């Protein structure tokens, strides 16, 4: 809170933080994609896709 | 360089060449695989095989004669080679096999021994001759449900179910007179042969015409014969080309010469003046390739064929090649056109004038059957030299730019991308 209760130090740090976090999500989204790229997407049949892929 | 041809009852065509050592005579029919059906497909190949059978072949051999035959899409031909003196004994063997023995060659002991040979033959083809197997399939999908789609050697299924009655049925419908041309090449004179022919009369099924059908049409499509056990990838790709007797028969044939053919192992091949080689040689995209402008009566195929062991870069092979073809519509240079002219003449020469009369016979018969006459080699050169950059550009803008294609391949073709990817490369983005 930065004080006795939710006040001026609270909302101002919350704004600073609201701006920061989205860029951490972006970096996390890149790691998500990196992990997806090593084995590729799955498919509705639940089996391998290696025998018939399209660009 | 003389194209002599006269009609009395039978249309006789000859092309004499003094110094020859030998002479060849025979008949060429205006009907081939493009006249068969999906079910009697392979009849013509069968005929060729009995005409060359051990029995019939031994008869002409005693006489000092040699046999040769070739089945194509639009035509068929039976030829007997001999010395310049026995130019008459060939005419006896020709008539003896097409009238007298048109029932002796078809015995139940000959036909069965022959059928067993074409079956091991066509089978062997499909099991090992990959490049031709692919080119054959290219015609198969490009012209599907239409005449040109039928393979010349016939299918193993229509073959093993073919009977003697079918041979006769086909023979009685296409081996007619109005659909024939007696050819004579080697050294013998036009007036020398025409006499020995107008001597023996008899028409044998005159006035009869072969059946008609539906015109051949091109269809953008593909057939993929994946086989991961083969050590290479063989692919053929093409657009609808030009038919024989087309205003652009030559522009097209010239356009193919620009990219020509290549063999990565022959040092001189690597040095050719083809821009495409700068792109494919860096990572060695293929062992070889060869362009072509195949022409037939109703249609044709313009494209190339290639074989490669670089199975992880096939998309680059196809991409670079198709980018080069884009140029024919927008940036082909004068010197590229000129380099082509020279090289086209050289190859067209070596074909129309080799030291083998049998090739001359086929070419002569085939041409006279479609356009009632043969175009002299010198007459061709005049047309070839007349081609401007503007001609190539107008042709490509009609046949190559943003046009459907046909594909076919076998072997390790996992790397050959989808149709729409290849299809998209038939053009370029612009403002
Ligand atoms: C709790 C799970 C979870 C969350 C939340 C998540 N993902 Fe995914 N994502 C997956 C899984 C698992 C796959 C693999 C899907 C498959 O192939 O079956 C996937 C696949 C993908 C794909 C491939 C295409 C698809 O939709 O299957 C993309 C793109 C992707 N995620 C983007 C994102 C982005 C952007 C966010 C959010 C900012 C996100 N994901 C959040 C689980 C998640």
């Amino acid at each position: 809170w930065g004080g006795f209760s939710v006040s001026n130090p609270t909302i101002q740090r919350f704004f600073a933080l609201h701006y920061l976090v989205p860029f951490i999500i972006a970096a996390m989204v890149i790691m998500h994609l990196m992990a997806l790229h090593i084995h590729g997407s799955s498919n509705p049949l639940g089996i391998t896709g290696n025998l018939d892929r399209i660009p | 360089a003389e194209v002599t041809q006269l009609s009395n009852g039978i249309v006789v065509a000859t092309e004499h060449n003094p110094s020859a050592h030998t002479a060849s005579v025979g008949v060429v029919f205006g009907s081939g695989a493009a006249n068969e059906n999906p079910y009697n497909n392979g009849v013509s190949n069968l005929w060729k095989n009995i005409f060359l059978s051990k029995e019939n072949s031994a008869v002409a051999a005693k006489e000092g004669l040699a046999l040769s035959s070739n089945i194509s899409r639009d035509f068929q031909s039976y030829i007997v080679s001999s010395l310049p003196g026995s130019t008459d004994k060939s005419l006896d063997f020709l008539n003896q096999s097409f009238i007298q023995q048109k029932a002796n060659l078809l015995s139940s002991s000959n036909f069965e021994a022959t059928k067993k040979s074409v079956l091991k033959q066509v089978q062997d083809f499909e099991d090992n001759d990959h490049p031709n197997r692919v080119l054959e399939h290219l015609h198969s999908t490009a012209f599907q449900n239409t005449p040109l789609s039928l393979p010349t050697r016939g299918t193993l299924e229509s073959l093993e179910n073919l009977v003697v009655a079918d041979l006769e049925s086909f023979a009685n419908n296409h081996f007619l007179n109005s659909n024939a041309v007696v050819v004579g090449t080697g050294n013998i004179k036009h007036e020398d042969l025409v006499n020995s022919i107008e001597s023996k009369n008899l028409s044998l099924q005159t006035g009869t015409k072969p059946v008609l059908k539906k015109k051949a049409a091109f269809l953008g499509s593909e057939v993929r014969l994946r086989d991961d056990t083969l050590p290479k990838a063989w692919i053929s790709l093409a657009v609808e080309g030009e038919p024989v007797n087309s205003p652009n028969y030559f522009v097209a044939k010239l356009a193919a010469q620009i990219f020509g053919s290549y063999n990565a192992f022959e040092p001189a091949s690597r040095l050719q003046g083809i821009k495409l080689l700068d792109n494919i040689q860096e990572y060695q995209l293929c062992d070889n390739f060869n362009h072509f402008s195949l022409s037939y009566k109703d249609s044709g195929l313009w494209g190339f064929s290639t074989a490669t062991r670089n199975v992880t870069m096939i998309d680059d092979l196809i991409h670079f090649t198709l980018k080069q073809w884009n140029r024919l519509t927008i940036s082909v240079t004068d010197t590229e056109v000129e380099r082509a002219k020279s090289l086209l003449k050289l190859q067209l020469g070596q074909l129309y004038e080799s030291g083998n009369p049998v090739n001359d016979a086929n070419l002569l018969g085939a041409e006279v059957l479609i356009k009632g006459s043969k175009l002299s080699l010198g007459e061709a050169f005049k047309k070839i030299d007349a081609i401007t950059v503007k001609d190539v550009k107008a042709w490509a803008g009609k046949r190559l730019w943003d046009q459907d294609i046909a594909i076919a391949g076998t072997g390790q073709i996992e790397g050959l991308l989808d149709y729409m990817r290849i299809r998209s490369d038939m053009s370029m983005m612009r403002w």
